[PDB]
């Protein structure tokens, strides 16, 4: 029998490997359901110092 | 005087009552400093704190 086994970290930085989804553009001070590489969530992007 | 109300600030406090003021105060709380500084952040838009 030919055994391959797959093994990965999560929520980490370093996203090299990752899924064949499309990527959309910003749009800034909104209420929107965003996602960073499978961190998702519903919020308000800003700006930050 | 000290501890009768003064007519020269908007407050209408004492001045025994405007130290019992400045005495407490909430410099190293957590939560609650944190939610009465967002109403002193009104100048940036879109805050949502509530
Ligand atoms: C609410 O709106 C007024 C006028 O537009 C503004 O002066 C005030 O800072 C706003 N408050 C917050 C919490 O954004």
């Amino acid at each position: 029998y030919r055994v391959v086994v797959l093994s990965f970290e999560l929520l980490h930085a370093p996203a090299t490997v990752c899924g064949p989804k499309k990527s959309t553009n910003l749009v800034k001070n909104k209420c929107v359901n965003f996602n960073f590489n499978g961190l998702t969530g519903t919020g308000v992007l800003t700006e930050s110092n | 005087s000290q501890i009768l109300p003064d007519p020269s600030k908007p407050s209408k406090r004492s001045f025994i009552e405007d130290l019992l003021f400045n005495k407490v105060t909430l410099a190293d709380a957590g939560f609650i400093k944190q939610y009465g500084d967002c109403l002193g952040d009104i100048a940036a838009r879109d805050l949502i704190c509530a």
